[PDB]
């Protein structure tokens, strides 16, 4: 027996860090009554088998912290201190705010006369941090209270991702998942730092190298992943197009393109419209005025019928493939070369070994993060990344995908529960001003006339309807249409997001911010405007685990209290390992975890803080009246909870969905409170309710899925490691989308050794198939309105092929690729005194702003303070010495570094001139530790993009200094 | 008895092995500052039973040769610590006859520390300045009698790290230095007879650290 663990009750968690998914095990003492005593890894979870990096394994550091908050904290206008206050004053209190401003502010109808019945007064961030349950109770909460500007992480590092893909594939999501890297013949890491920033992703991204993979690290500098890659190709800032387009020009060349798929499976054989053109850079249908394409310029030629016409021979010159062939031509490895800085030599090497995987039997997988995909083409860059994945018929196979990374251990929950300002959950618009009712709502939805095109959003009357029947059981889904917000139709939808929520907030338009499980005083670009427009509030509330940058802000660096009228409530949450729920993971599996202690001190899950938070505003409506009181009085938040408390297992079932009638569908006789077996049993008619569309099929009347920890495979799954009887992945538990690509018309696999789905005996054997059908019956691409994997893209604001628009602005003047030098549907001042480019970027140690590792003793231990990593020639030229002070500023702000001088950093050479780039983490902040540093983001601009709404974190101009 | 293999060709310098060795024991961090190095803490200390020490080398072209080395007792075949301890007290330090695993005691205190710090060829015992007992790694021995692997073994998310059976570990090692050396054809086994801690480096272990091999 061990005696730490004797007496303990044991436990199984999901790691509260990276989109990994890391299973846990928790030994909390006596018998479950106590503190934990021990967190370390599932040695049965099939992702990590036990392992887990320095983040997860200090997890028992985390939770058993003296620093984490033990009950609310009050901070009145103009003090200095904190007073601790009780639950019940906090959110009596908060309930007392959010309805004074909502009654205040509230507006019925637009300047236009249009219904919007919404309150602008008050924002919310937040949060990826949050359980499932939790991020759909919140979303349902904030909207039921009329909000528009709801905001969270998936803003910055996940947005981009999800028009790049549903353009080229039908989904956002991340296309296969972490254990199917061990399948992959040749990886390249583009645009992310796995081994730092998904660390146990590197079990299976070398269980490929043990298999013959070669592993391609393209990053402008050396990184811990590089280490273990076979190829390390520097490339300049922002020259990740070039890259591509290069890349796309040599597979067509040498034919290296896997000719079956490409003419079958993706829109190769579309013939484009004759208004589609592309000279100097610019595409036809460009308005210089308004910097803005008419992309009905760009439509296909359709047949009688309305279907797009289609030449298979692909001889057309207005076939996909011919413009696709026409439009790279210019890529020359020459051109390429010159603008990345990567060799010829090295082109061609990692050009060979990627374009080799055209071949039907091997598959090549591209991974990339955040990156640097920040910037206004940043959807263009994953746009080449899926042209090129389709010319080699990489989408649907094993070892293949666009594994599209995922940041925190929920981004892909808390962007599924709609907590972004255009989302509802299950990635329904939230309705404009101009959607006056659900029938326009749903008339919205383009039809396909393609009698093999499934084009499966069709169905999305049956999930707008089950989704207003979970908020508003007693209600037509028609009727409860109008008690949720509507954005304006006339506004830029940019206007609504992160950016231009601190922009707002610094012209004093709110009144209230909701700051839940974020930390904007550090994670917000421009932090010494943020932190000042903070103080433009009424009011914040700070739900966290720790006294922080942004709950404490008033008394930050250069900040007089007594100027200062923000009211703060600061109210303290649990530990991922305190509550119970769900995590979504970047293979969107659905993983149940379990609580082992009981919360820390006064501390409360999210669910009950937010729902005890709605009831007191439910109460206040109750006895005072008010604003439009419907959407509030009639949520249904009975369904929400058990036993007094906030019921995850009840919210999940609500999620997935159950019939509120007796009702036939699709054959079979279902009965009233039955779960919905799968999204394909929803109706449109009321009969159901569902919280999230994608969530029908994970809580079933089997039970729930999310929770199961089965191993069983059959030899086919375990080949791949699909573990289908592990938890349950959106959507149906299809483990790899677009699944139907990786057979032939009659269902034989591709590569039969790597098999994903297989036609045997009347039915589909190994993964869920993607779409239900005969083998040659269906397009493959399911929820593409034609069915076909897009190599061209009309629906992008950019244009339909991605074209080199340089994303620096300070260094370059010429664009070799065309007379078009900058995005042209797209302010830099390039001060002189500011030469190098700064970046910011992340270490396997610390996470995200550091408010949580910045408080375990372990991950300080190893990396304690804020450091400047530059080249040995930048540190030649400013006279720096290794572990010298240095100081670096920006027309944003300054503060003092650590330097590191290595040769991991390089010069670019930018039109002849050598350029140097300045590293720095964005893990620290005054609050903690003692000489830790602030935050990276005293440095960078508030400068975003009227495309994406995101701020440029990877290339701003700064200046390094030695300090004496 | 018992043998780490540790495959320095996989090691992502994640220090996963690093914080698991302090979890599992309660272990206080030290008070570090960055000196111009991810690399902390500095040195083993008597808190610090294992640190990654990392080093760059300069190469052709692009990149570096970056070498990790998560550092630890060797749990030596026949420890030196033990033979310079029992000039002063036996049961300072002891051998367990089942893992192999060498174990410093708190009679530690009462022998010369500086002696026994000198006596080891790869520089590992540690003295605590108040109590003057020694530490090093233990081989996670209570997790290993327990049927567990060593904390910072189940933790390396790579396959760096490697526990068993001294015939089987023995196997693997020779398995692994053949096929690593199709990647780096300079790859050694650090002193793999004297040794329960074998190291594969990618190239000359004293790269990695002076004291990597005796
Ligand atoms: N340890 C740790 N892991 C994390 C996090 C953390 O804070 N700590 N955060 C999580 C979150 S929220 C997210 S969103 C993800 C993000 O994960 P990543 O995208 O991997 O994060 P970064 O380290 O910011 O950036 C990845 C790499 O992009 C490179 N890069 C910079 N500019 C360019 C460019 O123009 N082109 C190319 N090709 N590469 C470029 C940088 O040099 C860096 O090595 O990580 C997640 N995982
Ligand atoms: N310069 C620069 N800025 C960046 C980035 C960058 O690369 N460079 N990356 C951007 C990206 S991709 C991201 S994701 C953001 C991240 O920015 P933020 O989300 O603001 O970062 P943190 O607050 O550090 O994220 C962890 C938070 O989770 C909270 N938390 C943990 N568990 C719970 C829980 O159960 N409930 C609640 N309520 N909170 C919990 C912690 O209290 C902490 O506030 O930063 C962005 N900003
Ligand atoms: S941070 Fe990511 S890789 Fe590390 S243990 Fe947690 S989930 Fe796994
Ligand atoms: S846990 Fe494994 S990969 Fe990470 S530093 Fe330790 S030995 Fe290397
Ligand atoms: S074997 Fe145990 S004591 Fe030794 S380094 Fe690993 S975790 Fe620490
Ligand atoms: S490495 Fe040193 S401390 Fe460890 S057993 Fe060998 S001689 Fe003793
Ligand atoms: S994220
Ligand atoms: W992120």
């Amino acid at each position: 027996e061990l005696q730490k663990l004797q007496w303990a009750k044991q436990t199984t968690s999901i790691c509260c860090y990276c989109a990994v998914g890391c299973g846990l095990i928790v030994h909390t003492a006596k018998d479950g009554q106590g503190r934990a005593v021990n967190v370390e890894g599932d040695p049965d979870h099939p992702i990590n088998e036990g392992s887990l990096c320095p983040k997860g394994a200090s997890i028992f550091q985390l939770g058993e912290n003296d620093q984490r908050g033990t009950q609310p904290l009050y901070r009145a206008p103009f003090s200095d201190t904190w007073k601790p206050v009780t639950w019940d004053f906090a959110l009596t209190e908060i309930a007392k705010r959010i309805k004074k401003t909502r009654d205040a502010s509230f507006t019925e109808k637009n300047a236009a006369g249009d219904l919007v019945n919404r309150t602008e007064a008050i924002a919310s961030f937040g949060s990826a941090a949050m359980d499932n349950e939790e991020c759909w109770a919140y979303g349902n909460i904030l909207r039921s209270l009329g909000l528009v500007y709801i905001e969270h992480q998936a803003r910055i590092x996940h947005s981009p991702t999800v028009p790049a893909l549903a353009e080229s594939f039908g989904r956002g999501a991340m296309t296969n998942h972490w254990n199917d890297l061990a399948n992959s013949d040749c990886i390249l890491i583009m645009g992310s730092n796995a081994a730092e920033n998904h660390p146990i992703a590197f079990k299976w991204v070398l269980r490929a190298k043990d298999k013959g993979a070669t592993l391609i690290h393209v990053d402008p500098r050396f990184t811990r992943t590089s280490a273990r890659c076979d190829v390390y190709a520097p490339i300049r800032s922002g020259a990740d197009i070039p890259f591509l387009g290069g890349l796309i020009k040599y597979i067509l060349d040498n034919k290296l393109y896997f000719t079956d798929y490409v003419r079958e499976y993706t829109n190769a054989s579309l013939i484009v419209g004759e208004k589609f053109s592309f000279k100097d850079g610019l595409f036809s249908g460009y308005d210089a005025a308004n910097k803005k394409y008419d992309k009905s310029m760009w439509a296909f030629e359709l047949d009688a019928n309305g279907v797009p016409k289609r030449d298979p021979a692909l001889k057309h010159p207005r076939c996909v493939i011919n413009l696709l062939k026409k439009h790279y031509e210019r890529y020359n490895l020459d051109k390429v070369a010159a603008i990345t800085g990567t060799s010829k030599e090295q082109l061609q090497q990692v050009y060979k070994a990627y374009a080799a995987t055209g071949k039907p039997d091997k598959a090549g997988t591209i991974m990339y993060a955040m990156g640097w995909t920040q910037h206004s083409v940043g959807v263009q860059n994953i746009r080449a990344m899926a042209m090129i994945q389709l010319l080699l018929g990489n989408i649907g196979v094993a070892g293949g995908g666009v594994n599209a990374l995922r940041g925190e251990s929920n981004v892909q929950g808390s962007t599924d529960q709609g907590l972004l300002a255009h989302i509802w959950p299950g990635y329904n618009p939230v309705p404009n001003s101009k959607a006056a009712t659900l029938e326009l709502y749903n008339a919205a939805t383009p039809q396909s006339k393609d009698p093999m095109s499934v084009n499966w959003w069709q169905n999305r009357p049956k999930y707008v309807a089950s989704y207003l029947k979970a908020l508003y059981p007693d209600e037509e889904p028609a009727a409860a249409y109008d008690y949720l917000p509507r954005i304006d139709a006339g506004r830029k939808l940019t206007d609504y997001f992160w950016l231009n929520i601190f922009e707002k907030m610094d012209k004093g338009e709110f009144k209230g911010l909701f700051a839940w499980g974020m930390n904007p005083a550090c994670g917000g670009a421009n932090a010494n405007k943020n932190r000042k427009a903070m103080g433009k509030l009424e009011w914040l509330v700070n739900v966290n685990l720790f006294e922080n940058e942004t709950s404490s802000f008033w008394k930050g660096p250069g900040m007089n209290p007594a100027e200062i009228g923000t009211e703060v409530f600061f109210l303290p949450c649990c530990v991922s390992i305190e509550k119970e729920g769900s995590v979504a993971n970047s293979g969107r599996w659905m993983q149940w975890r379990y609580r082992g202690p009981k919360p820390y001190a006064e501390t409360k899950p999210d669910g009950d803080i937010m729902l005890d938070m709605f009831k007191k505003v439910r109460e206040l409506y109750a006895k005072e009246g008010g604003a439009y009181p419907a959407p509030i009085a009639k949520l249904n938040i009975a369904d929400w909870e058990e036993h007094n408390e906030f019921s995850p297992t009840k919210v999940a079932k609500l999620m997935n969905g159950y019939f509120l009638k007796d009702t036939e569908v699709g054959g079979k006789q279902f009965k009233k409170g039955q779960q919905v077996p799968s999204f394909a049993f929803l109706t449109a008619d009321g009969s159901t309710c569902s919280g999230n569309w994608l969530h029908a099929g994970s809580f079933t009347d089997a039970g729930n899925l999310m929770a199961r920890r089965d191993k069983t495979q059959t030899p086919e799954q375990a080949r791949i490691g699909l573990f289908p009887n592990w938890s349950f992945c959106w959507p149906v538990n299809r483990r790899i989308l677009y699944n139907r690509a990786s057979v032939d018309k009659t269902g034989k696999p591709w590569n039969p050794a790597k098999a994903v789905i297989e036609w045997k005996d009347g039915k589909w054997v190994g993964d869920v198939v993607d779409g239900g059908g005969d083998p040659g019956t269906k397009h493959p691409f399911i929820m593409q309105t034609h069915g076909f994997g897009a190599l061209y893209g009309p629906g992008r604001e950019e244009g339909p092929f991605p074209e080199h628009y340089e994303p620096l602005e300070c260094p370059v003047s010429k664009n070799p690729f065309s007379k078009q030098l900058h995005n042209p549907v797209a302010k830099a001042v390039c001060d002189p005194r500011y030469p190098f480019i700064g970046t910011t970027y992340r270490v396997t140690e610390h996470w995200q702003t550091g408010l949580m590792t910045r408080r375990c003793a372990w991950l300080v231990e190893a990396e304690p303070q804020i450091f400047c990593e530059i080249s040995k020639e930048l540190a030649k030229l400013r006279g720096i010495g290794n572990g010298d002070t240095v100081k670096v500023s920006s027309l944003r702000g300054a503060l003092e570094a650590v330097a590191i001088v290595t040769e991991r950093i390089r010069p670019f050479k930018i039109e002849g001139v050598d350029v140097h780039m300045v590293g720095l983490p964005w893990h620290y902040g005054w609050m903690v530790p003692k000489n830790g540093g602030d935050t990276a983001n005293l440095l960078t601009p508030s400068a975003g993009d009227p495309n994406t709404g995101i701020p440029e974190t990877k290339a701003f101009m700064v200046d390094v200094r030695k300090v004496w | 008895g018992k043998m780490f293999f540790v495959d320095l060709s996989r090691c992502t310098a994640c220090r996963g092995c690093q914080i698991a060795c302090k979890q599992w024991k309660n272990l206080p961090a030290e008070e570090t500052r960055n000196t111009g190095s991810h690399q902390n803490p500095p040195d083993l200390s008597y808190v610090t039973l294992k640190t990654v020490r990392f080093t760059e080398k300069s190469r052709k072209g692009p990149g570096i040769d970056w070498l990790f080395f998560p550092e630890q007792c060797r749990h030596c075949v026949e420890p030196p610590c033990k033979g310079q301890a029992d000039v002063d007290l036996e049961g300072a330090v002891v051998k367990d006859e089942t893992t192999g695993a060498v174990l410093f005691t708190e009679l530690t205190a009462k022998v010369d520390g500086e002696s026994v710090r000198s006596a080891c060829p790869y520089d590992i015992p540690r003295i605590d300045p108040v109590t003057k007992r020694l530490s090093k790694c233990d081989m996670c021995n209570d997790r290993v009698q327990n049927g567990l692997l060593p904390a910072c073994v189940k933790t390396c998310p790579t396959g760096t790290m490697n526990f068993g059976d001294e015939q089987e570990m023995l196997a693997l090692a020779e398995k692994r230095l053949a096929e690593v050396k199709k990647t780096y054809p300079g790859a050694v086994l650090g002193d793999p007879n004297d040794v329960r801690v074998v190291y594969l480096f990618t190239r000359d272990p004293k790269d990695f650290y002076e004291h990597a091999v005796a």
